[PDB]
């Protein structure tokens, strides 16, 4: 998938940018 | 940067971090006043640190600066991330010195085989987090086109070129956005994107500066 290398707190998968998703708080 | 190794405290002296109350992304220095990362990495009230190596930590020879403006390219697109670049322009000229210095714009692509050098900040983990307080390093060869269209089928451009090992084990990460790719004292990639960190069949992938070099120019000179 595509999943940008930023650094990024998140609370839920839709937090996150493009096809990064929220694992256990970070975008991932 | 997962599988790597520690820099040494200014040892790439063109890395930069972003900071938006954290550091975010990273970034090169190109001249005293410009800093190219990527797109994906735009923020309103970004603040460049430079001559950094331990973040949490002051050292003395950091040097704070606001981004006064940020030009995303015209044609990037965030959902295929093409034409992943941004140019930050400094509110006040950094002083160059010994810590503090630009990398060179390069003047022709580099081939596949060429050994480059990564740095970031970022996750050291492929599995799970652990975040750096210092500067990580990683040496990786450029991958062939053919092997970075199969690993990623559709998903690459001809702004994007993939580097790493297909064995897996080493590669960036979140966290190492923006930053340096540097093959032969030349900036020839930008951290912009992956399937996950150092996974078997999954390189990082980044932008393809030498594609961009006459645009850069052109901006830096007219803002
Ligand atoms: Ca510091």
């Amino acid at each position: 998938r595509i999943c940008p290398r930023i650094w990024m707190e998140c609370k839920r998968d839709s937090d996150c940018m493009a096809e990064c998703i929220c694992v256990m708080g970070h975008c991932g | 940067i997962v599988g790597g190794y520690t820099c040494g405290a200014n040892t790439v002296p063109y890395q930069v971090s972003l900071n938006s109350g954290y550091h975010f992304c990273g970034g090169s220095l190109i001249n005293s006043q410009w800093v190219v990362s990527a797109a994906h990495c735009y923020k309103s009230g970004i603040q460049v640190r430079l001559g950094e190596d331990n973040i949490n930590v002051v050292e003395g020879n950091e040097q704070f600066i606001s981004a006064s403006k940020s030009i995303v390219h015209p044609s990037y697109n965030s959902n295929t991330l093409n034409n992943d670049i941004m140019l930050i322009k400094l509110k006040s000229a950094a002083s160059l010195n010994s810590r503090v210095a630009s990398i060179s714009l390069p003047t022709s692509c580099a081939s596949a085989g060429t050994q480059c050098l990564i740095s970031g900040w970022g996750n050291t983990k492929s599995s799970g987090t652990s975040y750096p307080d210092v500067l990580k390093c990683l040496k990786a060869p450029i991958l062939s086109d053919s092997s970075c269209k199969s690993a990623y089928p559709g998903q690459i451009t001809s702004n994007m070129f993939c580097a790493g090992y297909l064995e897996g084990g080493k590669d960036s990460c979140q966290g190492d956005s923006g930053g340096p790719v540097v093959c032969s004292g030349k900036l020839q990639g930008i951290v912009s994107w992956g399937s996950g960190c150092a996974q078997k069949n999954k390189p990082g992938v980044y932008t393809k500066v030498c594609n961009y070099v006459s645009w850069i120019k052109q901006t830096i000179a007219s803002n």
